[PDB]
């Protein structure tokens, strides 16, 4: 995606303060709590009956870190997101059958988590930069769908 | 809300569909799968080839639920209660997909009812499909 | 946008049978009737209270003809919709203040009009090709928004 | 449908917003204009620069309407009927934009309510905002 050099530094600067495993578990857990239909892919994770069961579920936490770890590595290739996520795009379409709308929902939940985590440091310009990134990653993951 | 004029337009258009409802339901599904490929992610267990009997069978169930909804326009939430539970708690289809199927249903009706699909009927049918969509997603969370 | 040989043939062959004047008036009129809030950009067009008033409105017909006429030029440049609609994109943003979501609505209404007009000839594969084209034109027109 | 637990969660979170409702409303608008530039098409008659009187004033009007909706959460259609008519007949804001402002309001509350923005409260506020958006677009056609 096209990010001005200032938007890139804003994204990178804040990201260096992120505990990837922690924010990953938080984002995926909130996704499953706020938009419960996303729980359709996670029946094998066990107990997802209540908000506390979802947030404390060790399998939700483990998947959250796997998902956020790949997002984090993608931040180093902001100029080539489509090529960086091509194989993951094919996997999500052909084997996992994940509706791409889910990526957009996760991206918005991640923005809310970053705002909750950083408070006033998550300024309107910093949010705008992150919005372009999550939209870029969502588009990259949906590009190989057919 | 559906005005008396909207309900009359919907019952008139659906009346003309008649016994062809199931065939139109299957066509609408085929249009959706081809035009919006992401919708195929909810049917990995189906053979989605043109002429597939699984799509024709599903088209007939979708069309029957619609017929049931037209017959109970004044009482849709209760008429479609088992279907809302099913989509909210088991199928879990993201809400955006209902707009894609509704559009394809409209295109199918336009392609088959040239004289009936007037601008006024088009508006009423679109309102009707958004109300059915609203009912089917009312229990999502 | 990227279209396969058969999809490009389907779009081109059907368009050769489209009377831009009549189809344009139908599409714009139906947009104004089915999605009434789109009337906010046409207060100077006259009577738009009833479906019959909108469809017979001569200014609605004249404008529909202009819109589909520009739409036609884009079919001749499917490989470069963004370069083709750059000037019109700026105009719609800076002078007209038209929310790009309106371009999506018009594209879907146009697909309904083509199906209404052509019947069984507007097959599912033909509709799929047209959906790609209308999404591409909508994106080209929203490209210069800032 | 907002459950009793949702209404309890919304009232608690909003009570905390309190006197900052106006400044949080202004911040949510500014976040929307920057993140979703197409929303500026509805405000060409406004000075949209940071801190303008028009944005702070409008932000205050949006927050008051939201406080009114929280105070009458059991009867929203009636509480917001004048606002519903205004958006359907005069403003004519495309429905998609309500999702954009709702997301920016949610981000603003998250950034200002560290202790209260739990997963359950986050789900309740999102549902509340979707309900308000539904009431405000109920009379569009
Ligand atoms: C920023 C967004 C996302 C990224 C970068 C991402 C990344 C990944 C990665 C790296 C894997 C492992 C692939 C492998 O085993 O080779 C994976 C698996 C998976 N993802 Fe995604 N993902 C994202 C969003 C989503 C969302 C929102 C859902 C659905 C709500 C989802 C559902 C799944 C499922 C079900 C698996 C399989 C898990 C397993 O077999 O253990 N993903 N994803
Ligand atoms: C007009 C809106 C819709 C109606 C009236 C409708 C109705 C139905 C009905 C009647 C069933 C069959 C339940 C039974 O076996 O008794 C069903 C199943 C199903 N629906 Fe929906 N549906 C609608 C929209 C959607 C959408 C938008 C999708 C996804 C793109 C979807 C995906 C499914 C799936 C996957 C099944 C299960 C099919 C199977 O495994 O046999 N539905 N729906
Ligand atoms: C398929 C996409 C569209 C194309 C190709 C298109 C094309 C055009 C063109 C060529 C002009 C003529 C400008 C001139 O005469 O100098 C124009 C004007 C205009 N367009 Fe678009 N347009 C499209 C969609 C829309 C939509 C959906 C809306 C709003 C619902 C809209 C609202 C307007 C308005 C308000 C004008 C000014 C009319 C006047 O002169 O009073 N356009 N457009
Ligand atoms: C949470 C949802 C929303 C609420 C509670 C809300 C509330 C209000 C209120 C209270 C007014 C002031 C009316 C008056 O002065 O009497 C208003 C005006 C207005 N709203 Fe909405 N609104 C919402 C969403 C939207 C959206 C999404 C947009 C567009 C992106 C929008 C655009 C406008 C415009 C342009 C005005 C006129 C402002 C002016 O010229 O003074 N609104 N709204
Ligand atoms: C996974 C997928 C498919 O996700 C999408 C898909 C589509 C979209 C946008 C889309 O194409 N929209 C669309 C498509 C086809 C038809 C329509 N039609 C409308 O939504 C009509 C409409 C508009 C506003 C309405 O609002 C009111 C208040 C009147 C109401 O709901 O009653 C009602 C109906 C809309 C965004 C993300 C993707 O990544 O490609
Ligand atoms: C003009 C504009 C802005 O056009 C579009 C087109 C598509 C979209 C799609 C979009 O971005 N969606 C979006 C964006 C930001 C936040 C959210 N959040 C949600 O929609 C949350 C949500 C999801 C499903 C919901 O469904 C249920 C059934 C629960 C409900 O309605 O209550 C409710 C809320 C959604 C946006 C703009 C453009 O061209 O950029």
């Amino acid at each position: 995606v096209h990010l001005t050099p200032e938007e890139k530094s804003a994204v990178t600067a804040l990201w260096g303060k992120v505990n990837v495993d922690e924010v990953g578990g938080e984002a995926l857990g909130r996704l499953l709590v706020v938009y419960p239909w996303t729980q359709r892919f996670f029946e094998s994770f066990g107990d997802l009956s209540t908000p506390d069961a979802v947030m404390g579920n060790p399998k939700v936490k483990a998947h959250g870190k796997k998902v956020l770890g790949a997002f984090s590595d993608g931040l180093a290739h902001l100029d080539n997101l489509k090529g960086t996520f091509a194989t993951l795009s094919e996997l999500h379409c052909d084997k996992l059958h994940v509706d791409p709308e889910n990526f957009r929902l996760l991206g918005n939940v991640l923005v809310c988590v970053l705002a909750h985590h950083f408070g006033k440091e998550f300024t309107p310009p910093v949010q705008a930069a992150y919005q372009k990134v999550v939209a870029g990653v969502a588009n990259a993951l949906a590009h190989k769908y057919h | 809300v559906l005005s008396p004029a909207d309900k009359t337009n919907v019952k008139a258009a659906w009346g003309k569909v008649g016994a062809h409802a199931g065939e139109y339901g299957a066509e609408a599904l085929e249009r959706m799968f081809l035009s919006f490929p992401t919708t195929k992610t909810y049917f990995p267990h189906f053979d989605l080839s043109h002429g597939s009997a699984q799509v024709k069978g599903h088209g007939k169930k979708v069309a029957d639920a619609l017929t049931n909804a037209v017959a109970h326009v004044d009482d849709m939430p209760n008429a479609l209660s088992a279907l809302s539970d099913l989509h909210a708690h088991k199928l879990r289809v993201d809400p955006v997909n209902f707009k894609l199927l509704s559009h394809c249903l409209l295109v199918t009706l336009a392609a088959h009812l040239p004289a009936e699909f007037t601008p006024a009927v088009h508006a009423s049918l679109d309102k009707f499909l958004a109300s059915v969509s609203t009912v089917l997603t009312s229990k999502y969370r």
